[PDB]
């Protein structure tokens, strides 16, 4: 019933008709935030796109369902995964988008050590995204390692706004509990009224990731890590001999508790450690297809 | 992975 009331809604944002007509070898190739992802064989040209497939039914807040059409419509950008079309189809969303063939940087940090060239690009590449979004109001709010998609020869994109929310004059900062555990922002936990300085947080653990494989206090439930993330000092990395004074100094200006203090993603633009990074080509040997 | 809490 009032499910019935949403496909309408959604009905009315969406592209009109069914993408199975142009679309051919539908595969499984993830889960994620608010639902799963497959490739998917465009029949007339050969070439390969990506299917976010949301059952309307299964999400917490379906409202947040419309972000998938907001950002498509208005935020395309370099560093921001392309959004073709979306689609109604019986009970789910579908969104046909870009496909990033290189995966997602959670299974490179997962697998092997990424060094400080490739770090830099990383950082420079996602605060490209960042700066954009920000200034328009836009806070992602669910950065991390599984959010950040790559292509074959290395461009790194953002990914999953399905969590996104906007700023404004009339509507200054957000308040909903939304993220993932591990890396979301102090005052965002303390249920504080919170803005864009969020995703810088969210970022500085991702850097965390980057140089130790996770994010901190990984090994306790979600619950206990978002109340040691509350309450304790900034996480610290594991061992902190590997990563330089730059990378160091970088991630001091991310990992700040009060987001007033806490640098922008303009400011961090400017961060010297971001001379670092390399060109795509950098990346490319950490992806699953190219390392031994 | 761990999902995200909404």
């Amino acid at each position: 019933v009032s499910h019935e009331q949403f496909r309408a809604a959604l009905q009315l944002v969406v592209d009109p008709g069914d993408p199975r007509s142009y679309l051919d070898n539908f595969i499984k190739i993830g889960e994620g935030s608010t639902g799963i992802v497959c490739i998917a064989t465009v029949r007339s040209s050969g070439k390969l796109v990506a299917v976010k497939k949301m059952d309307l039914r299964k999400q917490q807040r379906r409202e947040l369902l419309f972000n998938e059409v907001v950002i498509m419509r208005d935020y395309q950008h370099e560093n921001v995964v392309e959004m073709y079309n979306s689609y109604l189809v019986g009970d789910e969303l579908w969104v046909v988008m870009e496909f990033l063939e290189g995966g997602a940087l959670t299974d490179i940090v997962t697998h092997t050590r990424m060094n400080e060239e490739q770090i830099a690009a990383v950082c420079l590449a996602v605060l490209q995204a960042l700066s954009v979004l920000h200034a328009q109001g836009v806070i992602h709010r669910d950065i991390k390692s599984d959010s950040i998609l790559l292509t074959h020869d290395g461009r790194v994109k953002l990914s999953d706004f399905g969590f996104c929310a906007q700023v404004s004059k009339e509507v200054p900062r957000r308040k909903s509990l939304v993220g993932t555990p591990y890396w979301m922002a102090p005052e965002l936990i303390s249920r504080l009224p919170y803005g864009p300085e969020v995703d810088i947080w969210s970022l500085g653990i991702m850097v965390i990731e980057m140089v130790d494989g996770e994010p901190p206090y990984f090994n306790e439930p979600p619950l206990k890590a978002m109340k040691m993330i509350r309450d304790n000092l900034p996480p610290r990395l594991k061992n902190l001999h590997k990563v330089s004074p730059s990378l160091k100094g970088f991630l001091d200006r991310l990992l700040v508790r009060d987001p007033a203090q806490r640098a922008t993603a303009a400011e961090l633009l400017k961060h010297p450690f971001l001379a670092k990074a390399g060109p795509p080509a950098s990346i490319v040997p950490l992806m699953r297809q190219n390392r031994t | 992975r761990p999902k995200p809490l909404v």
